[PDB]
RNA sequence: CGAAGAACCUUACCAGGUCUUGACAUCCUUUGACCACUCUGGAGACAGAGCUUUCCCGGGACAAAGUGACAGGUGGUG
RNA sequence: UUAGUUGGGCACUCUAAAGUGACUGCCGGUGCAAGCCGGAGGAAGGUGGGGAUGACGUCAAAUCAUCAUGCCCCUUAUGACCUGGGCUACACACGUGCUACAAUGGAUAGUACAAAGGGUCGCGAAGCCGCGAGGUGGAGCUAAUCCCAUAAAACUAUUCUCAGUUCGGAUUGUAGGCUGCAACUCGCCUACAUGAAGCCGGAAUCGCUAGUAAUCGUGGAUCAGCAUGCCACGGUGAAUACG
């Protein structure tokens, strides 16, 4: 949301990314969410997002917070022609 | 295509935003009037049967 | 004190019956005004006249109101009977 | 047409409407006022027989008509409307009045039409090339 | 001048706009802390007056760190490797906008034909 | 109060003279407060002088519609009309100098597939 | 220009995840309110449970499951 | 009365029903005649102006994607649901338009005059907060009552003084606001800063004969939001037609 009423996050991103403070990092968690924003609660952990046919991992960083997440993984590759 | 599309215009969708109209005699989205609930072209045809009321053709 | 607006898409129709209102109010209660005219609000709907193509070549239909107010200057139950009995030709409204 | 409200003539009424832009006549109507009021200022004298001598100075007489003759399209002169005469007039003065490049418009007019009353400036110039390129072609005639 | 040499002959406003990282609104801000005249020319300044102004845009952000800052970001999202950031490594639109046609002052000037 | 009513495109004057000296309202306004031109108030003018009764009658007037020079317009109409109204007689000066002609050039239609009124797009072949 | 409004929907296309009398109608057989709201696994569709479905006077109207006849195709040819 | 306000009255407008009128109807010229030219009256003169109104048929013109529809094809998939993406790509070409390239102008202030339209869970006032986009608030309104709605160009004053400029406004960075579950792909708008190209357009080519062209704003539809597009509105208002 550009608004102070914000920010938005997907519930079904943010409770797994929860429970992903014990997860150590060696495992990986898949969303179909590119509309939700990276919290500071995302770094770490790296996240495979959905960009229309295959899950893409991005590494979350803190200059990577407050942008969201199909930023870092995009929908249509071109090669120059 | 158009007959699921029909049904799946008339249940209610997950989110209200998701609504679009739809002319309930054929079903096209585009250039249908929210006043007569009609398509542009059924409502030309009926317009000229007058079976809508009021409405004749505007010379001006 | 009390008011009649009657608002259609036929002229002579509203006329008629606005004449056939007044004329019973009369009879009713000699003391009446006579049916005043407001403007004719309107629609335009332009439409493509053809199917496919063609957004140059378009035909326009307009939806016109007619429209006439009465006012009542003086009742009688006699009055209120006369025009709580009245159906009027539908196609119009009447608003009181 | 009509004349001008304040000076009797149709003249004023045409080259305000012929400087107009857009409909802007109240623009041009007062800044052809004005540049009366500058020519009376550095004049003294009749803003409408300096603005007739300048008319009578700018005024061709002999105008060119492209004619296919023999193969080809060729030059023919001929004498001009007296109507086109006064247009054409008109309407070099008020372009030349544009194309100049001094300050303000109504400056741009009194100029011109002072140097058009005393026979020169561009609008002479031209008159006198359209007669030169005409009696040039005058065998065709 | 003032942070450089402004025109002597424009006005106070306009010389203030031609310092990147300021326009016109920031100018009359600046020269309402300053309580000065600003439809008065800048030749005719005076230099209490003058130093008095370079302490209000010392205040204000430095030209040359504005122009790192605005590198800095940019940078940051190349480097991250972000959508937007390829944009701006490309030479293309960051907005949401069309390159089909209509895309010179990304482009660049009209290239070579196919 | 001698009167009279004048149309031009959308605007209608509702015009009234009274014997004066030459005085004259528009909306409750100065003539010059209201129309500054020098142009559109010698067309004011224009019946005044074409029958010499400028230096008689007061000029009283109120305005709906159009813009100002449309207004204009309308008031020479209505005061060349309500000239009629005193005097018959005015009817041959005031039809040749043709202030009665209601100006009937009122504003075209728009129409589909054109940009305006008259104008079409640009053609293109190919 | 169809498009008198491409964020999702629209949208027919693509990738993925799914269903096959079906998203949508009639005819049969059983039944009758069907459902709604909360929890969990879910990207959601959808699966597991709960709470809770009042049909109305043999008929009527709409509904779950079986069951094949059928459905459906913005699939084609202007 | 702060307000056409309140009282009062339809004078006048305005509204909108039924009528009138303009029909070569009359006069002069010519024609044999049809008719043509001129003249008068009148608001309007010559089918007054503008619309809709599109003959037999041509392009086997377009439409199986509005609809229906013969034949053929798929029918545990050419059908159906869901999420996410694409229709917004980008070396480049064309069309149509919007913005400009400035002094008949721009910035700032004050300020006059429109028409045609839309509104019930919709218009949304006044007042207030906020630079502003907007927020708050809830008056009045199922509307000639109330709102959307300061109309803008025009005019008046001051400034800029002919400069890539206070032109131009792209592009980009940061921060805001709305809408909507959600504004990265991919909305609109605002503030600040940046200030791009462009100093009137090759060969060629387009619209227009009058309230037209040009120019300025407004409204409506679609629509939660999303227009330089579309359809209507009035404001200002020309040049020219030998042929
Ligand atoms: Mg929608
Ligand atoms: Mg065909
Ligand atoms: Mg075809
Ligand atoms: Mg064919
Ligand atoms: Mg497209
Ligand atoms: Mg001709
Ligand atoms: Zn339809």
């Amino acid at each position: 949301r550009s608004l102070k009423k914000g920010p938005f996050v997907d519930d079904h991103l943010m409770k797994k990314v929860e429970a992903a403070a014990e997860s150590e990092k060696k495992q990986v968690i898949k969303t179909w969410s590119r509309r939700s924003t990276i919290f500071p609660t995302f770094v770490g952990q790296t996240i495979a997002v959905y960009d229309g046919r295959k899950h893409v991992p991005v590494y979350v960083q803190e200059d990577m917070v407050g942008h969201k997440l199909g930023e870092f993984a995009p929908t249509r590759t071109y090669r120059g022609h | 295509a158009k007959k699921s599309m029909i049904a799946k215009q008339k249940r209610t969708p997950k989110y209200a935003v998701q609504a679009y109209t739809r002319c309930e005699r054929c079903g096209r989205p585009h250039s249908v009037i929210r006043k007569f609930k009609l398509c542009r072209i059924c409502f030309r045809e009926l317009a000229y049967k007058g079976q809508i009321p009021g409405v004749k053709k505007a010379s001006w | 004190k009390i008011r009649i607006r009657l608002k259609a898409y036929d002229h002579r129709i509203l006329d008629q019956s606005a004449e056939k209102i007044v004329e019973t109010a009369k009879r009713s209660g000699a003391s009446v005004s006579g049916p005043i005219p407001l403007p004719t609000e309107k629609s335009i709907y332009t439409v493509l006249r053809a199917v496919h193509k063609y957004k140059d070549s378009r035909e326009q239909f307009e939806m016109r109101t007619h429209k006439r107010l009465i006012d009542i200057v003086n009742p009688t139950p006699q009055t209120v009977d006369s025009l709580m009995r009245l159906d009027l030709p539908s196609g119009v409204d009447i608003e009181i | 047409v009509l004349p001008d409200p304040i000076y009797n003539s149709k003249l004023v009424t045409r080259l305000i409407n012929k400087m107009m832009v857009d409909g802007k006549r109240g623009k041009s109507q007062a800044i052809l006022y004005s540049a009366f009021d500058i020519i009376a200022q550095e004049t003294g004298k009749d803003p409408m027989e300096v603005f007739e001598q300048a008319m009578k100075n700018i005024m061709p007489l002999l105008e060119v008509k492209a004619r296919r003759v023999g193969g080809a399209n060729y030059q023919v002169p001929i004498e001009v409307r007296a109507d086109r005469r006064s247009t054409l007039g008109l309407r070099w003065l008020v372009n030349y009045a544009r194309l100049r490049g001094e300050k303000t418009m109504e400056v741009r007019v009194a100029r011109e039409i002072m140097d058009a009353a005393n026979n020169t400036g561009a609008s002479v110039k031209k008159r006198e090339d359209t007669h030169k390129m005409a009696d040039a072609n005058r065998a065709f005639a | 001048i003032a942070g450089v040499d402004v025109p002597r002959e424009k006005r106070i406003v306009i010389s203030l706009t031609y310092i990147y990282g300021i326009g016109k609104q920031t100018a009359k801000e600046v020269l309402a802390e300053a309580g000065v005249s600003e439809d008065t020319r800048t030749r005719d300044l005076t230099e209490e007056e003058l130093g008095k102004i370079r302490e209000i845009l010392d205040r204000i952000k430095v030209e040359g760190d504005l122009r790192r800052e605005v590198n800095l970001n940019i940078k940051r999202l190349i480097e991250i490797g972000s959508y937007r950031g390829m944009r701006h490594r490309r030479g293309l639109p960051v907005r949401g906008q069309n390159t089909k046609n209509n895309a010179r002052t990304r482009k660049g000037p009209s290239k070579t034909v196919a | 109060q001698y009167y009279g009513t004048g149309r031009r495109k959308s605007s209608v004057a509702r015009v009234r003279l009274v014997p004066g000296d030459g005085k004259i309202v528009i909306n409750n306004r100065d003539w010059e407060d209201y129309i500054p031109f020098a142009a559109l108030r010698e067309v004011i003018k224009q019946p005044l002088v074409a029958t010499e009764t400028l230096g008689n009658y007061d000029v009283l007037v109120n305005v709906h519609g159009g813009g100002y020079t449309g207004q204009a317009g309308a008031i020479r109409h209505g005061v060349a009309r309500a000239l009629l109204q005193v005097a018959p007689e005015y009817r041959p000066a005031l039809k040749s100098a043709g202030l009665l002609t209601r100006d009937s050039r009122m504003k075209e239609r728009k129409k589909p597939g054109l940009k305006g009124a008259r104008r079409a797009p640009q053609f293109s072949k190919r």
